[PDB]
C-alpha cells in the first residue's frame, strides 16, 4: 500500500519541502512513501534550490518538473497560456508513478489557491487527473487566503476561480490560512516573530498524523477511503477545519501534563484551529480524531463523552454519532531544529461544520468589490478568459452559500 | 533563464547606466577586467540574466549605449567598469539633437534608429527565454526623450508579449535646465502612455531634497543622484537574481499594481537611507523600514502622495526576515491612515521577500505605489505647455522639423484625458 | 490665474470632508450606548 | 502672492481634518 | 513596558539633562561610547524604561533636546557622553527668544513646536504602554519657560491619561539673573497649574545654599548643582528600572500626595549628601537618613515648611533596608512634630523601598513633601510682578507681540487665587 504526493507551486514545494524532511527523519513500513513525489512549478528558482540543496542525490533527477517561465499570480496565465505546455509532461510522468504502484491508496496535492501556479494549474492537473482514474482518491491540502492578513492583491479572483474547480474534483479538502496558524505559533508556540518555514513544519506534522495509520499498526487503523464516508454527508459538501495538540513547546511540554481528556478538549476550542473562522457560529457535521502514541480506548472513549454533554459547541440534530475515532501505537517523532518537544501521545482532528460558510460569504464582498468596477479584469481577459467565467464562478460560491444553510437547518 | 536587456538612451542614460553597472558587476563580483572573483556560490548561477560569457571567463554585460554627442561615449570608455562593454554595442550617431525633440524623434534618429534594432536583435535572440528589456532615458533632453521614444514604439511592435521597464525622469518648473521642457515631456508621455509597459517615474527635486534632508550631503553631484537611482533598478529586479521566500518578477508586480491599463506611472523610494554620522545610532528592523517606506518625503518624485490617494503599492524585502512582520506592518498602514487609500479595493499593498541583501546592507527594501496625486505633475506641467502654445513660442523650431499644430493638440488631448482619468478613480 | 480655481476645489472638499467628519462622530457616539 | 498663502492654508487644514478622519475610523473598527 | 520620554528644553534643561544622562548611563554600566560593558544581569532587564537598543550593544537614551541656540546643542556634543544621542533628537530652532516670554510662547514657538512634537510622537509610539513624560526647563528664561509650556499644554491635550513630570527652577529675588523673571514666572506658572499634572519646584539660592553648607565645595560651578538635581530625577524614578520590597511608581506617588487636583506643586530634597570631609565620620542607618531629610535646611526650594503645615509628604529609599526601621522612623517624625502636619489626615507619609542603591553610597534616600508652604513663592513672586504691572514696566515688549491686558489680569488673578487656596486649606 502506497500513495503518491504531488506538489504545485512556491507555497506547494516549500511545503513538501519540509514534509519529506519528516518522512525520512521517521523511517516495510516506509513503502508507502519510499519518493513518490512530483515537485512542478513555473518559476526554476525554487525547485532548482531542491536540486542544489543537501538532498541533492535524495530526489531523482527527472522528479523535479520545472518550467521556463511564472505565471505571476496570474490564474488565467497558469491556466490557459503556460500550463497548456506543462502541465501535460507532468500528469504523463505520474502516470508511470502509478504504474509503479501496485495497491494505490490515492493521490495528495499540496497547493495555495491565491497564486496562478498553485491555483490555475492546479485546477488543470485536478482535471486531468480526475478524468483518468476518477475513482483514486486524491486529498487535497489547499492553503486560502486569510481575511486580514494577505501578501498579494488580486489573490480574491484567484480563490473563487479556484474553488469553482475544487468542488467537484478533490475527494477531501482541507483549509488552511495563515493568520490562524500564525495565531497557533504566538499563542501556543509563543513565537512572536515567525516565518514560513515553521508554519511548513507543523503543517507536515498533520499530514503525517493522518497517513501513520497506514504505516504503522495501531489499536484502531483507518485507510484514507474511511475518511471518504465518515466525514462527508452530502457529495459536494468537503471542506475540513483542521486542529492539532498539542502544540507545545520544549520547556512548556515537560512542565505540563499532557492526557488524553485535556487534549481532546484542546483539539476542539478555536483558539486551536488552522482556519481563521470560528465554530461556535456553526454547528459540527462530523467529527474525526487521529490518536498517535500512547493511546488506550477507554480515555479515546471518555473524551468523545464529555465533548457530546457540553454545550458550549452544539452538533447536527442528524447526529447522534458524530465522531470517528482512529488509534496508532507510534509516537509523532521530532526534527532537530524544529520547535515541538517530543510528546507520548498527540491528536489531530479533522471536522466538517458550517463555520466554513462564513469565510466564503467573507471571500464574497472583497471579490464583489473589485468586479463591479471591472478591476484587474483586463489583465485575465487578454490571458485568454472572458467575463462569463468570473460571473458563474460568482455564482457558484453563491449557490455554495444557500447550500451550506439549507443543510445547517 | 529569464533575461533582461539593458538599452541605455542619451546624456542622462548613459551616466545612469554606467553607476548602474558598477554596482550590478560589484553584487555579482565581477572585477573590472571581466573576470569572475567573488567568493559565494550563489553569485554565479544567475549571471546570464545580466551578462554573457564569451571566452576565458569574460563576462560582457548585455547592454547598448546610444546616444548622438560622443562626450558621453568616451566619459564612459574612460572610468572604471567601462572597458566591460562591447565596442560593437556602442551604436552612435554623430551629428547631435541638442533639446530638440523633432530631431531625435524624426531627423536625426532616422539614420541611427536601424543600427541600434540591429544590434538589439542580435543581442536578444542570443539569450533564450527573454523576460524583458530596461531602458533609462529622459524627458527633458533630444537624443534621450525622442530617440528613446521611437526606440520603445518599434521594440513594442516586434516584440509585443514581452516586458518592458522604463527609468524615466520627467521636467519640474522648480529645477529647469532646458527653456523647452513642456515642449518636450508633453509629447513625450503621449507616446509612453501606449508603448511603455509601466514607467517608474523620477525627478531631481526629490533626488536633491532627499540628498539635502535625509542623506545630510554636502555637495550632491550627479554621481550620487545616478548612485541612488541604480538602487532603485537593482531592488525592482532582485528577485530573478537570487533565491527567496516569496518570489515576485516584472510580470508579477505589473499585475499587482497596474488595475487599468493607461494607470503605469509608479512613484519609487528607496530605503534604508541614513546619513553617514547616524548609520550606528539606528537598529535594522522591519517597522523602522516600513517608517522610512511611508514617508511622503521619500518618494523619488516631486509629488506628495498624500495630496491624492493610493490606488495599489508594492513593497520588495530583502534580508532575513519573518513574512508574518511583513504583512502585519502592511496591515496596520492599511487601517490607521484609511482616508488616503482606495475603498473598493482591499489590500492595496503586494508584498515580497528576497533572501539576499545587497552588498554592505543587512536588510532592504524598495516601495512602488500607483497613486492618483501624480496627476498634479501632468497638471503642472500642461498649464506650462498651454503657456507657451497660446503664443506659439519656440514652435517653428519644431514646426520647420514636421510636426503641425495637431500633434502639440494631440499631446494636449491626451495628457488632459488622462488628468481626468485619475480623477475619476480617486 | 489657475490657484483661483485650486481655491475652489480645496474650500469645497475640506467642507465635504467636514461632513463626513460630523457623521461618523454620531456613529462612534451610537456604538458606545451599545456597548 | 497672497492667493498663494491661501493654497498652503487649506490643504494644511485638510491635511488636519484627514487625519482626524482616519483616527474616527480606526475606534469604529476597533469598537466593532 | 514602563516607559519615559525626557524632553529638556532652553538652556537650562540642557545642561541639567546633560548630567542626568551621564548618571543614568553609568548606573547600567553603559561607557560613553553607547555600548553595554556591565557585569549584572539585572542591569539589563529595565533598560527598556529609558532607552532603545540600536545594533551592537549600542544604546541610545529616549530624549529631546530642544533650544533656539546653537551654543547649547554643540556643548552638549562636545562633552562627554555626548556622542550617545541621536543626532536627529536635536530639534532647534534658530532666531532666538532671549527672556521674552511672549516671543518663547507666541513668535518663536508657532513654527518650532510643531517640529519637536513631531519627533515626541515617533519616541512616544516607538515605545509600547507609555507610563509619562519628563520634562526640565526653567522659569525665568524664554527659551524654556514660554516654549516648552505651550509643549506642556499641546502633550496634554494629545495624550490626557498619561503622567507627566516637570521639574523647574524658579527665580528668587536673591537670585536675580534677569529684569523680566516676575512677568516670566507668573504666566508659566498660570499654565503649569491647568495642564501639568504634578510639578517639583527647585531653585537656585538653595542650591547655592546646599553646596556651601551640606557639600562644603569650594568653587561650585553649574556643574555640581545639576548633579544634585540629577541625583533627585534618578532616585524618584528607581522604582521603576528595579525591584524591591516596597515599590512604588510615579501614578502610585501622584495619586497618594495630591489631595486637590490644583495642589501638586513639591519641595524635594536628597541624602545623604555629605562634604568630603566628613563623610568618614558618619554612619549608615535609617535614623541618620530621616533627620537629614527632613531638616528644613536641606530643602531644594526656598520655602521653609514649618512657615506653613504639610499636607502629605513621601520618601523613597534605596538600599538594601528593613521595612519595620522605614515606618517607625515616618511614625516617629509624624508623633513628634504633630503640629507641622494637616490634621484631617493621619498617616501624612508615603514610603516605599528600593533594593539598589546609586554607585558610590551603601543606603540613600529621596524626600517628595507637598507642604502648604509654597505660597511664599506665589506672593513672593507676584509682588514684584505687580510692582512693574501697576505701573507697565517692561510691557510693550510682551505687548506688542500679540498679547494684550487681559491676559495679566487673567494670570494675576489665578495666581492670586491659587495662593489664596492654598492659605484656605492651610
Ligand atoms: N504556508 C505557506 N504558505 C506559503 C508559502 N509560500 C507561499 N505561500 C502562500 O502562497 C500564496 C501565493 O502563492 P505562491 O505559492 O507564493 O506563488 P505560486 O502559487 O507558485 O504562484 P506564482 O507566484 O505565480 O508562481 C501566498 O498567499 C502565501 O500565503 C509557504 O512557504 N508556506
Ligand atoms: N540624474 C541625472 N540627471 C541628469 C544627468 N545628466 C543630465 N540629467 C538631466 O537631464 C536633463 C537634460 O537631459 P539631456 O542630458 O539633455 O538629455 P539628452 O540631450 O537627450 O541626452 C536635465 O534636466 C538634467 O537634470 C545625470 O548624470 N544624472
Ligand atoms: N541649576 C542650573 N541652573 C541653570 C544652569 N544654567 C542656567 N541656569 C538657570 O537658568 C536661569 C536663566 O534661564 P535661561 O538659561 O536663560 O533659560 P532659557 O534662556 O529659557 O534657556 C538662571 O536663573 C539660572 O539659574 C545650570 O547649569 N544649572
Ligand atoms: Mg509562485
Amino acid at each position: 500500500r502506497e500513495v503518491i504526493s504531488i506538489h504545485i507551486g512556491q507555497a506547494g514545494i516549500q511545503v513538501g519541502n519540509a514534509c519529506w524532511e519528516l518522512y525520512c527523519l521517521e523511517h516495510d513500513a516506509f513503502n508507502t512513501f519510499f519518493p513518490r513525489c512530483i515537485f512542478l512549478d513555473l518559476e526554476p528558482t525554487v525547485v532548482d534550490e531542491v536540486r542544489t540543496g543537501t538532498y541533492r542525490q535524495l530526489f531523482h533527477p527527472e522528479q523535479l518538473i520545472s518550467g521556463k517561465e511564472d505565471a505571476a499570480n496570474n490564474f488565467a496565465r497558469g491556466h490557459y497560456t503556460i500550463g497548456k505546455e506543462i502541465v501535460d509532461l507532468a500528469l504523463d510522468r505520474i502516470r508511470k508513478l502509478a504504474d509503479n504502484c501496485t495497491g494505490l491508496q490515492g493521490f495528495l496535492v499540496f497547493n495555495a489557491v491565491g497564486g496562478g501556479t498553485g491555483s490555475g494549474l492546479g485546477s488543470l492537473l485536478l482535471e486531468r487527473l480526475s478524468v483518468d482514474y476518477g475513482k483514486k482518491s486524491k486529498l487535497g491540502f489547499t492553503v486560502y487566503p486569510s481575511p486580514q492578513v494577505s501578501t498579494a492583491v488580486v489573490e480574491p479572483y484567484n480563490s473563487v476561480l479556484s474553488t469553482h474547480s475544487l468542488l467537484e474534483h478533490t475527494d477531501v479538502a482541507v483549509m488552511l490560512d495563515n493568520e490562524a496558524i500564525y495565531d497557533i505559533c504566538r499563542r501556543s508556540l509563543d513565537i512572536e516573530r515567525p516565518t514560513y518555514t515553521n508554519l511548513n513544519r507543523l503543517i507536515a506534522q498533520v499530514i503525517s498524523s493522518l497517513t501513520a495509520s497506514l504505516r504503522f499498526d495501531g489499536a484502531l487503523n483507518v485507510d484514507i477511503t474511511e475518511f471518504q464516508t465518515n466525514l462527508v454527508p452530502y457529495p459536494r459538501i468537503h471542506f475540513m477545519l483542521s486542529s492539532y495538540a498539542p502544540i507545545i513547546s520544549a520547556e512548556k511540554a515537560y512542565h505540563e501534563q499532557l492526557s488524553v481528556a485535556e487534549i481532546t478538549n484542546a483539539a476542539f476550542e478555536p483558539a486551536s484551529m488552522m482556519v481563521k473562522c470560528d465554530p461556535r457560529h456553526g454547528k459540527y457535521m462530523a467529527c474525526c480524531l487521529m490518536y498517535r502514541g500512547d493511546v488506550v480506548p477507554k480515555d479515546v472513549n471518555a473524551s468523545v463523552a464529555t465533548i457530546k454533554t457540553k454545550r458550549t459547541i452544539q452538533f447536527v440534530d442528524w447526529c447522534p454519532t458524530g465522531f470517528k475515532c482512529g488509534i496508532n501505537y507510534q509516537p509523532p517523532t521530532v526534527v532537530p531544529g524544529g520547535d515541538l518537544a517530543k510528546v507520548q501521545r498527540a491528536v489531530c482532528m479533522i471536522s466538517n461544520s458550517t463555520a466554513i460558510g462564513e469565510i466564503f460569504s467573507r471571500l464574497d464582498h472583497k471579490f464583489d468589490l473589485m468586479y463591479a468596477k471591472r478591476a484587474f479584469v483586463h489583465w485575465y481577459v487578454g490571458e485568454g478568459m472572458e467575463e462569463g467565467e468570473f460571473s458563474e464562478a460568482r455564482e457558484d460560491l453563491a449557490a455554495l452559500e444557500k447550500d451550506f444553510e439549507e443543510v445547517g437547518a | 533563464m529569464r533575461e533582461i536587456v539593458h538599452i541605455q538612451g542619451g546624456q542622462c542614460g548613459n551616466q545612469i547606466g554606467a553607476k548602474f553597472w558598477e554596482v550590478v558587476s560589484d553584487e555579482h563580483g565581477i572585477d573590472p577586467t571581466g573576470t569572475y572573483h567573488g567568493d559565494s556560490d550563489l553569485q554565479l548561477e544567475r549571471i546570464n540574466v545580466y551578462f554573457n560569457e564569451a571566452t576565458g571567463g569574460r563576462y560582457v554585460p548585455r547592454a547598448i549605449l546610444m546616444d548622438l554627442e560622443p562626450g558621453t561615449m568616451d566619459s564612459v570608455r574612460s572610468g572604471p567598469y567601462g572597458q566591460i562593454f562591447r565596442p560593437d554595442n556602442f551604436v552612435f550617431g554623430q551629428t547631435g539633437a541638442g533639446n530638440n525633440w523633432a530631431k531625435g524623434h524624426y531627423t536625426e534618429g532616422a539614420e541611427l534608429i536601424d543600427s541600434v534594432l540591429d544590434v538589439v536583435r542580435k543581442e536578444a535572440e542570443s539569450c533564450d527565454c527573454l523576460q524583458g528589456f530596461q531602458v533609462c532615458h529622459s524627458l527633458g533632453g533630444g537624443t534621450g526623450s525622442g530617440m528613446g521614444t521611437l526606440l520603445i514604439s518599434k521594440i513594442r511592435e516586434e516584440y509585443p508579449d514581452r516586458m518592458m521597464l522604463t527609468f524615466s525622469v520627467v521636467p519640474s518648473p522648480k529645477v529647469s535646465d532646458t527653456v523647452v521642457e513642456p515642449y518636450n515631456a508633453t509629447l513625450s508621455v503621449h507616446q509612453l502612455v501606449e508603448n511603455a509597459d509601466e514607467c517608474m517615474v523620477l525627478d531631481n527635486e526629490a533626488l536633491y531634497d532627499i540628498c539635502f534632508r535625509t542623506l545630510k550631503l554636502t555637495t550632491p553631484t550627479f554621481g550620487d543622484l545616478n548612485h541612488l537611482i541604480s538602487a532603485v533598478m537593482s531592488g525592482i529586479t532582485c528577485c530573478l537574481r537570487f533565491p527567496g521566500q516569496l518570489n515576485a518578477d516584472l510580470r508579477k508586480l505589473a499585475v499587482n499594481l497596474i488595475p487599468f491599463p493607461r494607470l503605469h506611472f509608479f512613484m519609487v523610494g528607496f530605503t534604508p537611507l541614513t546619513s553617514r554620522g547616524s548609520q550606528q545610532y539606528r537598529a535594522l528592523t522591519v517597522p523602522e523600514l516600513t517608517q522610512q517606506m511611508w514617508d511622503a518625503k521619500n518618494m523619488m518624485c516631486a509629488a506628495d502622495p498624500r495630496h491624492g490617494r493610493y490606488l495599489t503599492a508594492s513593497a520588495l524585502f530583502r534580508g532575513r526576515m519573518s513574512t508574518k512582520e511583513v504583512d502585519e506592518q502592511m496591515l496596520n498602514v492599511q487601517n490607521k491612515n484609511s482616508s488616503y487609500f482606495v475603498e473598493w479595493i482591499p489590500n492595496n499593498v503586494k508584498s515580497s521577500v528576497c533572501d539576499i541583501p545587497p552588498k554592505g546592507l543587512k536588510m532592504s527594501a524598495t516601495f512602488i505605489g500607483n497613486s492618483t496625486a501624480i496627476q498634479e505633475m501632468f497638471k503642472r506641467v500642461s498649464e506650462q505647455f498651454t503657456a507657451m502654445f497660446r503664443r506659439k513660442a519656440f514652435l517653428h523650431w519644431y514646426t520647420g522639423e514636421g510636426m503641425d499644430e495637431m500633434e502639440f493638440t494631440e499631446a494636449e488631448s491626451n495628457m488632459n484625458d488622462l488628468v481626468s482619468e485619475y480623477q475619476q478613480y480617486q | 490665474p489657475f490657484a483661483q480655481a485650486l481655491i475652489n476645489r480645496l474650500q469645497d472638499e475640506g467642507d465635504m470632508l467636514a461632513r463626513k467628519i460630523v457623521l461618523e462622530m454620531r456613529k462612534t457616539k451610537m456604538l458606545d450606548q451599545q456597548l | 502672492e497672497a492667493q498663494q498663502n491661501d493654497i498652503k492654508a487649506l490643504r494644511r487644514e485638510l491635511e488636519l481634518k484627514k487625519a482626524k478622519l482616519n483616527e474616527l475610523h480606526e475606534d469604529v473598527r476597533r469598537k466593532e
